[PDB]
């Protein structure tokens, strides 16, 4: 499998093989969907829409809508303007979402559509019924990755609707980055176990990982309200889950609101989780529950319990880059080793964050790249084996042909069933992980051991 | 005062204007309405169309397993045709190269966009020469690759210069027509001018082509299978498996068999023209097609060992699976369907259903076009559009040195009148019955009113509609990804695709959905 | 593996292999450990004690503490009287538990000692402090299994503490079974959001599932309390969950203290569960909430998003009874096949309830057996294979040498951490369950197939 | 004011008084304190001990693989012998029978308690039998057996007769003895006069056994590799890994090594009288222990090939693992361990541990004797103990036939002066350091106010302490169960051991436990 991955590696400058990301439309579109009774809107030729709807859908085994411009020949030379406008009117009519939440395709940033102008074009000729939102943000996608496309959507929903009333409303704001809904499900548990009232947003729980009541419903029961988000800008504090997916939607709350913020890791494993928690007892005054201490306690005794399966153990990572930092440290809390540790996410903070744990921990030899591919990480492995790998879907492959034991985590994940009702932060995720990755582990074990070596007792 | 009625009632006027010929209803009054097919999108109505790119790399291109397919552009066009598409690869003779398992991009970045990506094009295609050294490799535009001034022609006419191997260059940038179907077209130009011909292998006797087939699931194997088992050489399956050197002798064939008319006609057409080598519509899909299919190619071949080997590996076939077609028709029969598919599959999994006893209420296609609707009867009528008037259009003549007459006229015509498809296609609404609907572009608003009003049994559609449909208690199985199951075309297909009915249908969770305090 | 077992199946009459079930005392034990502040008393020779405090550890991970009468060859002659009442004066004055919990073995129970005799003796020498109380069961384990061990406990429990004051509290007592700390959260957890006031025992929530803290609690926080177990005389109803583990504690507290009860199955699965809701809104008139609907929604949603890789599948299971006739019926609502359904637990009940549900799906030709094991069932696999196995860690043997997709399921699982923090009851529990049981099919499926057949989504 | 008297403290005056005299203290005034050993376990006191059944079934006899051992009664004591102890097995010469996968009994009912299990164990030998055609059977006694009148000797004997082949039958009832101690001995008598000696092959050269080896997590295989390198034959092992015809032909040898003295020393004292057949004490565990072992080995078979490979194989062993020596002994050296385990290895793993520069303070045992503590020289001084009376004795003679003179009397007292341990065993308190502390049946509260005290860095324990230990935020590595690794003997075994010691220490959830919105 994988058989023309050359063990000997020749330094790729241009040619792309295997990415570890994918384009911004699909994170805002995913943002989108944290609102309720949103439609999100791609405006761009209708592959970027069909697709982007898809791997959506493939993730989640569920439904995931969008509408699309539906750019022509004629657009490519004209513009989007009329495709947009046009759009608007059949959405509100046939579809009536409470608010369209633009974001934009290659086509149309190359083209240099002005978003603005549509959209105040359309105020202008009563196209956006009376109590419905247009917003937008841009969305190239030559620029970053599909993380960046949740952040710059966050962003928007900040431009568009945040406002500082002088009503204040006692929250803090939660943005918790491009994590699963379990994920923010499980942000919220613990909010509500400090006793601390909050807005998440955006917050696809209830959207994409609903039930099956017999009737489809467009717009599912969850999402973050529009009149939440206006809230937003009366809040005290917001909390930035991951840099990369979640600073830009508190800086530009900040700057217009007056809102400060505090940035965070994404909570997964000891101290991400710590972090957090800390950060709202300090915010608030409110003592950490005996709940929450249970649930690290238990953490903890996992930990040391299934030390000796993971102690020296190295592991190759590959994702998205707020949740492999985090998880980076979580393996080296573990005991266990970042190998090699990719996205394909630019940026610097990925670059220097890894390489600090690493250094801080003493650990030489790994190998940390931004912007490297799935490529790169196999032609590693061939060089240098390791004992687990940890990526999306397309980490199988590699799993496959090298025998090493494979934990899913990140995006997109489209060959399981249940595992998105499963939190990977705090400290319930931190045991979920754990329990996974020493499954996986002893698994191999007991395959592969000879008859003589099985064993009851592990 | 019909279901026509109902699912246009809601739309505004203009867009009601426009969506009212892409729906016909036929009955035994008028049993052949014109349809309006292969036109634009209506923008923000929840379409299940793609865009010329995916037609052109993801679909027909992209199975060619020792070709090395480099999109040029941003990185999801490229990322979203990663193992999504089913077609399955295996190295030739055990040897050969095979790419399936990865995609290759130039990963377009603002400066490509300022400054226009040639460069970096260029750097690519050596990389991937340098590193995998395939049979040849290919260029595909997306979005942005016109627009930023990039030549992709004249590149790839450098590159195959500089490494000696082929580089094709395809101008599939998404925009381009209305769908998936421009890039059909697009991929089939290409093909046929710059691949087909090229090789120089000797003809075998009893030699044919599979067109228009992917290998979806295994699909083409099986149907390999069975071919083999009777005795015909498959020369090429455009593209279905297909390594690069098949394709370039794609003309070393007595018969082309066309399976999806949609994506390959062009093709077809040309191969006739060129090189004197008919084609007839096929369909492997169904007890009834595939018998039907292989009965017509040995008509054609008109030789008595092949004749008599057709007629016993048919019934040593059905012999095998018919207590599996009985036990479908049992638990199936009288039950109701709908389908809604890209180009080819609507029509060709009726043949199907309709021995299962399942009845087709509701079929509509996202790309077709009106010929594969009413037939190609109808071809001199179709109106040329302004959004696909652009694609371009190729003409080839006879080869001198190659075209040969494979069958006599007097042979050809005493076949057509005997009902050999020999270049023709019916289309799909001839094999429906009397009050039935077709949707062409069917969109999210149109399926709810289906689904509403008829209240089917099962609706087969894609990975976009099957969860919606699912969510208010009916079964959708896919028909492109087969819900990652297969082969479902050619005898054992029909078992496979049956089983997975059945079990779907049968499923208790559908009468779970109510909980007991309601 | 396993070479010695033949396919030529035998139907022994004498000679028991690899046993589907283990003796009383360690049910016992394991009830007790559900009592705050209890040190579990074996009151025989002291192998057993240690025997069965090791099980709870290799399941755990966690201490098991339990004090034991240690006989000689003297005892064998003189009874053991003289050894309990020595050991309770060394418990109290060492150990300090507020209560002692005293179960017996096949050797006090053939010797015929005399618990009540000895323990009214005690208090007769002051031997037992204030404040302090010593309870006991008989567990004879040549009687039943270790599920029966549990019924005995409970029963001295109702025997020795629980009183009908006249003092109604206004709350439902709920008798979990035979099932793990995990299972006993989410029942809580399921009457809280109910918002049904409840009285649970035993409990071993914050026993067998602790935190590390860095200081060992002798008696960790969990448990039921004392006082607690008094007040279930002054409850409105019982819920007796697992007819095997629960029924004689119910039926033995309605003679007692005319407090009724109900005998539901364990609540797995889709129709387990739902019985139970009913049960609880049934009893207090108040409404099922959104949430539990939801958690309902997305395990149906979850049943037929994975239908394809269940129907059909042939299952073999092996168990205690009361899980294991609510497994199979979920194996059963899945579309799945109870090919092969075994307990070692004796009682014509589980025949019963596995023949009617295995008649009402119309399914032919499984076999069922009361008092078989594990050798029986490699016969039967040997005979006609399976798709996949659930039971307890020796399991692992079977489907190393069959290639059959193994879960982990009951007790004892002694090879594998974290598995004690998930629930298999409830909504939540049949979720995991079927992601588990997806997981090891999928694995399986992706590890064996040819590369040409090798897929991305599934 | 010392350990011990803070060890004490709590117990009622009663208890304090019974075990005072399981406490001592080794100094440089006493080096060599009487201990008391091999009582009763207080009732209520919170020990580990387990039963005669587990000494003689579950230890002894299990290990052997080709017979089937048979529990008669009620289905814990089976069940709770299912490979938790982890003896391992393969297939004689990859082809012979092996039962460790399995566990057989006769599951006592009620019906078997109220009239009598001894029809129900017949069937259940003829089932085996039919069954599997092993080697042999053994059926193994629990708790009821004796008191409802199953004579289980007699029913064995009468199967034999009738199934052709072996059927031995042990009286290991729980409640006999005090301890796991009593089942060994019952095992080695019949295993003795009834399985020893009834072999007839041919003695090879250079033959030893290796008795009291239980080949766990593998260390057996792990010693014969280096034996077989240096060119002994290993005629047996009693019992890891063994076949029954094995154990038969345990007396074609001419040297006994005996590793778990207490366990097997029954057997090897009944060898010598019986056969003539010399033992020294062996310890595989730890270099020191291994070099000093093989170098005794050589000097008793004074040849010159045997001598000259053994340095050879000694010095290609060493050099091959002194890298990982280095590395255990600088992250391990200045810490601290306190070791418990049964019988045995509470000693046999000092010598590991003090070549990584680990000071241990504390050891015991669960069941030793006196002699495993001091000696056996204290042997004609231990007072026959009520509890243990009636653990049958047996005596052997000089087989007039089979006795030979394998080291004459003259070199057996040279080589003795010249400190091989020649039918001896000096005990664990000589090798302790002056100020550690020795506790027999340590129990919970014992163990607490140990930890409480010291401090240590390592305790070295079981299943039933080992959690415990550790949510106190202290290391504790299972010395029965290795925590399922092995093997832990032999030269690859330190390697293995050192290994798992140091990520044990090293794991840094152990700087984690305190929440950061705590002190
Ligand atoms: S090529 Fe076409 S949409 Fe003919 S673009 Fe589409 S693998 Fe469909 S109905 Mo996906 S005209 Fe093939 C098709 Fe049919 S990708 Fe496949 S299933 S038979
Ligand atoms: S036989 Fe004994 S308790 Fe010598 S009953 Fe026990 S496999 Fe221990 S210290 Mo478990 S006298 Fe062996 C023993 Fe040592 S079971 Fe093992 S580790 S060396
Ligand atoms: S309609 Fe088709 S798929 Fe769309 S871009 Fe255009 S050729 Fe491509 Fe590729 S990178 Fe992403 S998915 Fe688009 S927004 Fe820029
Ligand atoms: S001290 Fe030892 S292990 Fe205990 S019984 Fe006695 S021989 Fe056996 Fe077997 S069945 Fe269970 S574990 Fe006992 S209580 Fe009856
Ligand atoms: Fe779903
Ligand atoms: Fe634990």
């Amino acid at each position: 499998m994988l058989d023309a991955t050359p063990k000997e590696i020749v330094e790729r400058k241009a040619l792309r093989i295997n990415p570890a990301k994918t384009c911004q439309p699909v994170g805002a579109m995913y943002a989108a969907l944290g609102i309720h009774n949103c439609l999100p809107h791609s405006h761009g030729s209708q592959g970027c829409c069909s697709y982007h709807r898809t791997v959506l859908s493939r993730h989640f085994k569920e439904p995931a809508m969008a509408s699309t411009s539906s750019f022509t020949e004629g657009a490519s030379v004209f513009g989007g303007g009329s495709n947009i406008k046009t759009a608007v009117k059949n959405i509100f009519s046939l579809y009536n979402p409470d608010i369209i939440a633009v974001h934009t395709t290659c086509l149309s940033e190359t083209l240099g559509d002005d978003l603005p102008t549509y959209i105040s074009q359309m105020e202008d000729a009563g196209s956006i019924p009376e109590g419905k939102l247009v917003i937008h943000t841009n969305t190239p996608s030559y620029v970053g990755s599909h993380v960046t496309g949740f952040a710059n959507m966050v962003q928007g929903i900040v431009n568009y609707l945040s406002e500082n009333t002088g009503a204040k409303n006692g929250k803090i704001n939660v943005i918790p980055g491009f994590v699963g809904p379990a994920d923010m499900r499980e942000i919220k548990r613990l909010f509500e176990a400090m006793d601390i009232p909050y807005i998440m947003f955006p917050d696809t729980s209830g959207v994409l990982d609903g039930p099956t009541t017999g009737e489809y419903k467009m717009y599912p029961e969850g999402g973050t309200k529009i009149e939440d988000l206006k809230d937003t800008g009366n809040s005290d504090l917001t909390l930035s889950l991951g840099s990369y997916a979640s600073d830009l939607g508190a800086k530009t709350l900040e700057k217009k609101c007056k809102v400060p913020f505090k940035t965070l890791r994404t909570p997964i494993g000891v101290s991400a989780t710590d972090e957090f928690i800390m950060a709202l007892s300090e915010a608030t005054g409110k003592e950490v529950p005996a709940s929450i201490e249970e649930e690290r306690g238990q953490l903890i005794d996992l930990m040391i319990d299934a030390q000796q399966y993971l102690q020296g153990k190295k592991v190759a990572l590959l994702g998205d880059p707020d949740e492999i930092i985090a998880l980076s440290k979580f393996i080296i809390e573990l005991g266990a080793i970042p190998k090699y540790v990719v996205t394909g996410t630019p940026g610097m903070k990925f670059q220097k964050e890894i390489d600090a744990m690493l250094a801080e921990a003493g650990i030489e030899g790994s190998k940390v790249k931004v912007e490297g591919d799935f490529f790169d990480v196999h032609q590693w492995i061939k060089n240098e084996g390791v004992d687990l790998l940890i990526s999306n879907t397309y980490g199988k492959f590699i799993a496959r042909e090298e025998n090493i034991p494979f934990v899913r985590f990140g995006f997109p994940i489209m060959d399981r069933y249940g595992h998105y009702y499963n939190p990977k932060v705090g400290y319930k995720g931190a045991i979920r992980l754990v329990e996974e990755i020493t499954n996986v582990i002893l698994d191999k074990i007991e395959r592969e051991c000879t008859e003589e070596d099985f064993e009851v007792v592990r | 005062e019909n279901l026509k009625d109902e699912i246009l009632e809601k739309y505004i006027p203009k867009t009601k204007k426009t969506r009212s010929g892409h729906i016909v209803i036929k009955t035994e009054e008028t049993p052949n309405p014109e349809i309006v097919a292969n036109t634009r999108t209506v923008p923000g109505i929840i379409t299940a169309r793609g865009c010329a790119y995916a037609g052109c790399k993801g679909v027909v291109m992209g199975p060619i397993k020792d070709m090395v397919h480099i999109t040029h552009g941003p990185i999801g066009c490229s990322f979203y045709t990663w193992g999504g598409r089913r077609f399955k690869s295996k190295p030739e003779n055990g040897t050969g190269l095979n790419f399936n398992e990865y995609v290759f991009s130039t990963d377009m970045q603002e400066s490509d966009i300022v400054f226009g990506g040639v460069n970096k094009l260029k750097d690519a295609i050596h990389e991937a020469y340098e590193m995998f050294h395939p049979a040849a490799i290919g260029v595909y535009a997306t979005c942005p690759v016109g627009l930023i001034g990039d030549d992709i022609l004249a590149v790839a006419a450098t590159a195959s210069k500089e490494i000696g191997i082929p580089v094709h260059a395809f101008s599939c940038e998404g925009y381009k027509g209305v769908s998936q179907s421009a890039g059909h077209h697009i991929a089939n130009n290409t093909v046929m001018t710059d691949i087909i011909g090229k090789g120089n292998k000797e003809q075998k006797k009893y030699s044919i082509n599979v067109l228009g087939e992917y290998n979806i699931g295994g699909d083409a194997w099986e149907m390999d299978r069975v071919l083999e088992k009777i005795g015909y050489h498959v020369n090429a399956t455009l593209t279905g498996d297909a390594t690069y050197e098949k394709v370039q002798n794609a003309d070393k064939a007595d018969l082309n068999l066309v399976q999806c008319h949609r994506s390959i006609n062009y093709i077809a057409e040309m191969m006739e023209t060129k090189y004197g080598i008919p084609w007839i519509k096929c369909n492997f899909i169904g007890v009834d097609g595939i018998v039907e299919t292989l009965r017509d190619m040995a008509k054609c071949f008109d030789d008595p060992e092949l004749t008599k080997r057709t007629e016993e590996v048919i019934a040593e076939e059905i012999a095998a699976i018919q207590d599996d077609l009985d036990y479908f028709k049992e638990k199936l029969q009288g039950k109701t369907a709908c389908l809604y598919v890209g180009g080819s599959r609507s029509h060709t999994y009726m043949n199907m259903l309709k021995s299962f006893g399942v009845d087709s209420l509701v079929a509509g296609f996202e790309f077709a076009h009106r010929d594969d609707y009413e037939g190609r009867e109808v071809i001199p009528t179709i109106k040329i559009d302004a959004d696909s008037k652009n694609i371009p259009e190729i003409t080839v003549t006879p080869d001198e040195q190659k075209y040969r007459v494979v069958i006599p006229e007097d042979k050809v015509e005493e076949l057509k009148k005997a009902g050999v498809p020999l270049s023709s296609y019916g289309g799909m609404m001839k094999e429906m019955h009397d009050g039935t609907i077709l949707i062409d572009d069917m969109n999210h608003h149109d399926m709810e009113v289906v689904l509403e009003k008829l209240k089917p049994d099962m609706f087969f559609a894609g990975i976009k509609e099957k969860f919606v449909i699912q969510k208010g208690g009916v079964l959708s199985k896919q028909l492109h990804s087969y819900d990652y199951n297969g082969p479902y075309a050619g005898f054992r297909g029909v078992v496979n695709f049956g089983h997975e009915l059945v079990n779907g249908i049968y499923t208790p969770a559908w009468k779970m959905i109510t909980p007991p305090w309601k």
